[PDB]
This record gives C-alpha cells, structure tokens and sequence, in this order.
C-alpha cells in the first residue's frame, strides 16, 4: 500500500486527535496540544468522507470545543488551526482560525504594554503631494520605496518628490486603486541618500544635480508629472 | 574605607570624573566625562606600590594576560574623554577599563588581566590619544617621516617618488614600478603608509594596474591634468576597487568650473585636498564643494590657522612657484584669483562649523608635515576666542568642540581611506598605535609614540646619564624602530585586489599588510563630529563666502598658542 | 573650426581669458597621431572630419557654446 511520508504524518497526527477527543470524552480540560490535534484529526476524516467543502470545515471546525472544555490559556493561545486533507478534488489547505473562546484570565506570554504612542521618523517634516492613478491597474507603494520612481502610472509633481519616500511606519505602503486619486505624506531619506536600484532614475547621490537628471530620465521613459525638457544641458556622465 | 581629598588623589593616579584640564596653553578645557577604576582599587607602578607579584599582577593570569597596560590613562577620543586603564596585547589594543588581578580585586575583565608577561606604562597625569593621520603627503624627502612621527603622526598616506618635480607638485606614485620602489622602500620606516596613484588618466587599463600593483587609491591632481575624463574614468575604476580618490581641482579652470568638476564626479565619494583653494583648485568657488553631501573636505595646513602674516606668505609660495611675475598683469591676476584673503579666514570657521572634515599636511609643497596637529589645536584655540564656546557643548567645558578637532586627524582621515578598521581611535581591536601626552605640551610636542603595541620613538635624555630625564632631551628613536621589530609594528596599506594577488610576496615585503576597505560606501555623513552639509554659495566679484544663505568669515590673528612658547625655532 | 588644433604658443605656456574678455588666439593642428583621447570627452579616437560631426554633436548637447548646431544628426553605430 505504498503509504507516503506524508501519509504516515496524517496516520500519527488522526491519533492525536483520537487521544484528544477520547480525553475530553472522559470529562478532561484539554491543552493546547490536545486541543490542536482533535481539530485537526477531525477536518482530516470529513474531507475523507467528502461531503463538506472546504469552506465549509473552515467553520465546523470553530465548533468541535468550546471554552469550558479546554484549560485556561488554551484559547488565547490557539489563534488558528491550519490543515490539509483530501478532498474528493484533492488536497486542500483548512485554516481553522480561533476555534475556541478565552473563557478565562491567564494568557501565556501576554503583553503588557504602556499606553502612549511611538513618534515614527522624528524630526523629519513630511510633504503633501497629490497623486492619482491614471492607469487601468491597482498600484501599491511602500514604505521605503523612493517615490519619484513609483509605476509611470501614478501622476504627480515628481519634481517634489525626489528623494523622499512615505512618511509611514516601516513596512506598510499606500495603495492606489486605478482612478483614484489621494494625498501622501513623504519625508526625506536618511542615512547617505544614496539610491541606487529602482528604476534606474538615480543610481548615485541623491543631489539637486542627481535630481536634473532624475528628471531629464523620467521624462524620456514617460513617468507622468516628470516636469518636462526645457533643453536639457547632458554632463558628461549619465 | 576611609577616604581622601582630590587634589590628592589627582597626584597619584591623574583626574577623574568632573574634574578639568587645560589643553596645552590653548583655551580649551576638557573634562573627564567617566572613571572605569574603582577608588582604592587603582593601579599604580613602583618600589612598594601595587603592580607586583601576587598582588595588582596575577600569578593565576587569564589566558589572554596582557603584554603591556598604560594605567591611569586619561584617554581623549572622539568616543569620549575618560579615565581608564589600557590593555595591550600582541600590537592591538586588546582592552579599555579597569584591569589588574583579579585574584586580588574586584571587577576585572579577562582581556585585561595582568600578569607576570605584562609591562607596566604609568599614565597617571598623561592624556592619552590615537595616532595622527595624515593623508595629503607629498613623498618628497624621506626626512619627512621621523618629522611627522615626532608630532604625533602615526599613519601617512599620499603619493611620490622623491625629490622629482611630479612629486613635488603632485601627491603621486606612477605606475606600478615606481609602486614597487616605493613599497620596498617604505620597509625602513616607522610610520604605517599607504600610497595613491596617478589618477589623471582616461585609459582603464592604466588605472585598474596602479591598484592591482599595490595603491590605496587614485589622486587626480592639476599639473597631471584634472580634466573632467581623467576625473570621470578614475572614479569608475575606484568604485570597482574599493578604494580610494583624492583630487585637486582644477585651477585654471580651463576644462570647465567647479560646476563641471562635480557633474565629473556625478555623485561619488571624493576625498577633497585643500578644499579652500590656497593649496590650489577651482577659482575662485572651489571651496564651495566642502557642503556637498558626496564629498569629503579636507584643509591644508598652510592657511591653517588664519593669521595676519598667512595671506603675505601665500602670495609669496604662489608666486616662488608657479613662476609669477610682479610686472605681469595676467600673473598678477592668477596670483589674486587663488589666494583669496576672503576663502581663507572662512576656513578656520568652516571646520568649527563641522563644514570642513580633515586637516591635512601637504609636505613639502605648501605643507608642514609637522605641524598638522599643532595647526589643528590653534584653530580651535581661535575660533573658541573668536566665537565663544559651542551650543552643542554640554556643561563647563568644551569636550564636544575638541573630538570635533580630533576626529579631524584621526578617525576622519582614518574612514576617507578605508583605514579605519585598523586605526585611527582609541578602540578596543584596533592596532595600538597610541601617543602620550604631557597635558601642558599637548598639540605640539608629544611624551612618546607607540607604534603597532611597541615604544617606536619617545623623548630621550643623556644617554650617558643615570635617568631617562638629564638633558639634552629630544627624540630619540625606540626600540620598535629597529631590527626586525619595526616589521612587525608597521603597516603598509594596499588595496584588496593587491593584497590577494598577494602583493606583500610578491615584493618581498617584511611589512605587516593591510588592505583598504569600505571607501565607496561613504560620504559627508561618515564623518565624525563634521557631518555639516550646506548650500554654500561664493560671489565671484568679492570672493566672499555664504553659507545656507548667510556669509562666513573668520578674522586673523596676531599670536597663536602652541608655539613660541615650546620650541626654541 | 578649432577641431583638432591647440594653441600655437611655446610649449607648456597658457592663454588667459578674463571674465568678460574677448581676444583673437593663434591655434596650428595637433602633431602626432591625432588621437585624441581625455579632456573633456568629446573626441576619443582619431581625430578626423568624421569624428568632428560626432565632436560637435557631443558639445552640443553638453552646453559647449559656439559648438555650432545640431541641424538633425545621423548617429552612427557608435558614438
Ligand atoms: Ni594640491
Ligand atoms: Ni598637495
């Protein structure tokens, strides 16, 4: 019966499960452990049985125990139960999210923060600019991305924007759905300013100079609100 | 746990915390901002001190025992100005705090334990530094060495081969023979060195050869022509090499202005010689660039500090040279379009502002290899007497506005070469190359100079005499100046392409050999304590200097400190 | 017109020019080989009438003034 090592993975976690629900039966507070493989052992039969979808299970799941079957902490611990089974259409990935309730006070490792908020980008004055996406495709910026090169799509004063990236907390972005059209905040970049990469429009030290030829670049490849060519004066290297 | 008044104490193991100093007969005070002994734990060297057998020296030392620990030393780097013992082993500073037994004392670290293989250095009452860098030297004579070494200068960096006229204009080493002789050369010396090549070329293949054979980096300098291709092709080059450039614009403006110098440089790092323009360079707005983010401004010490006789003297360098003429309108005009009065009193305020970086020497050609960090402290003497204090500075003293001048010849220069790693601070890790001063000399003469971890040269009495102290009392050259020590204790550096195509067998060289690194990824930003940008504009009819809108100057002065006052010439 | 030519002055002098100042100078044609490689770019190679089409239209759009004008270039398969 050529049982893969993924069958075999299946056939020892359905015992978990099993454990879990024969535990519960004689009348026990479930775990954290116990609680998890009983979800799991049971999606893994219902897909096998092939009457519910997945989207469905997705569900039923939130529904196999509730908060006074489990031990406190349980539930502010399981945030979620991914598993995959196979369905009459093959395997698919079950994500049981929150199955059970916090039905109690103790929370393993929570935290305790302090009340007061974080001043991201100190000191570095933000801009308005107006920007909209002329384009038929959504468009998403991020948070460190140098802006005076985002998609040719998006118009906007490019002139007043070079150098500077989205006054936003590190690792976010701004999105932008085809027409519409908002105002970002954009601060200066930090450290030595030195962009290299994008989209090739800079590639040296971030200067009013770097910038005469930022423009000169986008202009030529199109990139809406690149100022224009009021006769360009070529230096000897770009 | 009785205890003891301060002047005491400050008589046996130097200031502490809070307390003050007085820099040489400058006006600068500096003050211990942090203490790492431990009141009555401090170690001390002497007939029934501390420093003995079973007691301050273990006789259950730590497996990384130290070779030599400078105590009570007050240690000025642009890190901070502190109290603290200094651990050396094998040629790198190997530990900064407490130290001692620990068999018999509290709190001391193991990459500071004293045992029976450790020497003693007393440092009590001595103020402790890095060794200079001077990175504009023209290799002119080699008498310049134990010149510069005499004045603090632990690191010389520039070009040449000698006496020859190319030398004497140019800070440049041609070619990778005279690479070679310079490098075999440099053997004999006791002074780290690094080399720079002949970057006034447009031709790829030349460039790449000169690092490949041994160069630290390029210098495009005006007798070799600075045109705005050598200049462009070099950079290309430099970046690919990791190492660095240096450059001296072009004065006579004749491929183009400063303008076009920087389009040249578009964007790149640049070490700027002699930013000002006295020592030579775009008329008469070359000192304008110093502002910029890319670049790396560097003064020469000539116009260092203004003085009322520097503009009279200049003239006369300029015009001794270059071949000038009192009768010739068109000589008179060159002569009147590079020694700006204006440019140069708005030096000494450019470096108080952060603006200026580094201070040069320029050596035999417009320089004093000798003077740089004497130079460097009257500067900062003036401006204090000018100006005032600093707003940056915190409480009564003026800590903050002296690692601003350090950091002009030590840890700046140390990064523009990719150097930086190895020396040019007092760090735990980095080669020991450290100078000892006797606090009212500091800035011009030197106690003594420990090179690579080893006394290389120090002051010397009689020979004859009963004691080091009898006079005639000058320097004399130590032992980590000799034999094969001197091998072992100095650097020449190179860059990586070199190094692994291993350079140092190739020529022989009993040196150690380091190579550069990190030179392309820095800029304005990078350097310590002069991080100041602006947009610095120069009127073209006056020579006046504006900067971020308003206008610079410095006024001369009649008399300067650290200097008739110590030497009898 | 001062394609491929230098200042005919003694060798290792210069020619001053004052803001402002307008004079007439002496210029004879380059010895040697007439590769002309460095300066400001504008050349490197032989220096011939072709090459001065590619000069000129370089200077041009490089701000050069009196680099005459570019009455529709024909950019070759290298420049
Ligand atoms: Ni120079
Ligand atoms: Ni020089």
């Amino acid at each position: 019966m050529k049982l893969t090592p993924k069958e075999l993975d299946k056939l020892m976690l359905h015992y978990a499960g099993e454990l879990a629900k024969k535990r519960k039966e004689k009348g026990i507070k479930l775990n954290y452990v116990e609680a998890v493989a009983l979800i799991s052992a049971h999606i893994m039969e219902e897909a096998r049985a092939g009457k519910k979808t997945a989207a469905e299970l997705m569900q039923e799941g939130r529904t196999l125990l509730k908060p006074d079957d489990v031990m406190d902490g349980v539930a502010s611990m399981i945030h979620e139960v991914g598993i995959e089974a196979m369905f009459p259409d093959g395997t698919k990935l079950v994500t049981v999210h929150t199955p059970i309730e916090a039905n109690g006070k103790l929370v393993p490792g929570e935290l305790f923060l302090k009340n007061e908020d974080i001043t991201i980008n100190e000191g570095k004055k933000a801009v308005s600019v107006k920007v909209k996406n002329v384009g038929d495709r959504p468009v998403q910026i991020g948070s460190h991305f140098h802006f005076f090169e985002v998609n040719r799509c998006l118009d906007f004063d490019r002139e007043k924007t070079f150098g500077k990236r989205l006054d936003i907390a590190a690792g976010t972005a701004v999105r932008f759905e085809p027409g519409e059209e908002k105002s970002v905040e954009l601060i200066d970049i930090g450290g030595n300013r030195r962009i290299f990469g994008f989209n090739a429009l800079v590639d040296r030290q971030a200067d009013n100079e770097s910038k005469k030829i930022a423009l000169h670049r986008a202009k030529e490849r199109g990139f809406h609100g690149a100022k224009s060519d009021d006769n360009y004066v070529k230096t000897i290297k770009e | 746990m009785k205890k003891i008044s301060r002047k005491e104490y400050v008589s046996m193991y130097g200031p502490t915390t809070g307390d003050k100093v007085r820099l040489g007969d400058t006006d600068l005070i500096a003050e211990v901002e942090h203490d790492y002994t431990i009141y009555g734990e401090e170690l001390k060297f002497g007939g029934g001190k501390t420093l003995r057998e079973g007691m301050s020296q273990s006789n259950n030392p730590s497996k990384e025992e130290l070779d030599l620990i400078i105590t009570n030393a007050l240690i000025v780097d642009y890190t901070g100005i502190y109290k603290a013992d200094i651990g050396i082993k094998d040629g790198k500073i190997a530990g900064i705090g407490k130290g001692g037994n620990k068999d018999m004392q509290d709190g001391v670290k193991n990459n500071l334990s004293v045992g029976p293989a450790t020497e003693a250095l007393a440092g009590e009452g001595l103020i402790v530094t890095a060794g200079g860098i001077d990175t504009h030297i023209h290799f002119i004579s080699p008498q310049q060495i134990p010149t510069a070494f005499a004045s603090g200068v632990t690191t010389m960096i520039g070009g040449g081969t000698g006496p020859a006229d190319g030398t004497n204009a140019t800070t440049i080493t041609p070619g990778r023979r005279n690479l070679k002789w310079m490098l075999r050369a440099a053997e004999e010396y006791s002074m780290n060195l690094g080399f720079l090549a002949k970057g006034n070329a447009s031709n790829d293949a030349s460039l790449a050869d000169q690092i490949e054979a041994g160069a630290i980096g390029f210098k495009i300098h005006e007798d070799w022509g600075t045109t705005p291709s050598a200049i462009n092709h070099a950079l290309d080059v430099a970046d690919k090499y990791d190492v660095q450039v240096a450059i001296h614009t072009d004065t006579l403006n004749e491929a183009g202005c400063v303008e076009d110098t920087m389009a040249a440089i578009a964007g790149r790092t640049m070490h700027t010689f002699h930013t000002e323009g006295a020592g030579g360079g775009h008329a008469p707005d070359i000192i304008k660039v110093a502002g910029e983010h890319n670049i790396l401004p560097a003064s020469t010490n000539p116009t260092i500090p203004f003085t009322v006789n520097t503009e009279a003297e200049h003239m006369d360098m300029l015009m001794v040279c270059h071949h000038k003429d009192k009768s010739i309108k068109e000589d008179v005009q060159f002569a009147d379009s590079r020694i700006r009065p204006q440019t140069i009193a708005a030096e000494d305020t450019l470096h108080d502002m952060g603006a200026f970086s580094i201070t040069s020497s320029d050596s035999q050609a417009m320089g004093r290899v000798g003077e740089v960090i004497t130079r460097t402290w009257q500067t900062a003497d003036k401006n204090k007497k000018e100006f005032g204090r600093l707003k940056e500075e915190k409480g009564d003293n003026d800590n903050f506005r002296i690692k601003r001048y350090l950091s002009k010849y030590t840890i700046n220069p140390a990064i523009a070469h990719g150097i930086s790693e190895y020396v040019g601070s007092v760090e735990v890790g980095k080669v020991a190359d450290l100078v000892l001063w006797s606090p009212a000399f500091f800035g011009v003469k030197p106690n003594m100079i420990i090179k690579g971890g080893f006394i290389a040269l120090s002051q010397m009495g009689d020979a004859n005499a009963s004691i080091p102290t009898p006079q005639p009392v000058y320097y004399r050259e130590m032992f980590a100046h000799h034999g094969k020590a001197k091998y072992d204790a100095n650097i020449t550096f190179v860059s990586q392409a070199a190094y692994d195509k291993g350079i140092k067998e190739e020529l022989g060289l009993e040196r150690q050999v380091l190579p550069v690194k990190n030179c392309r990824n820095v800029t304005k930003k990078d350097m310590q304590f002069n991080n100041t940008t602006a947009h610095i504009e120069v009127n073209p009819e006056t020579y006046h200097v504006f900067v971020d809108g308003k206008e610079v100057t410095s006024k001369p002065a009649n008399k300067v400190s650290l200097a008739q006052l110590f030497s009898i010439f």
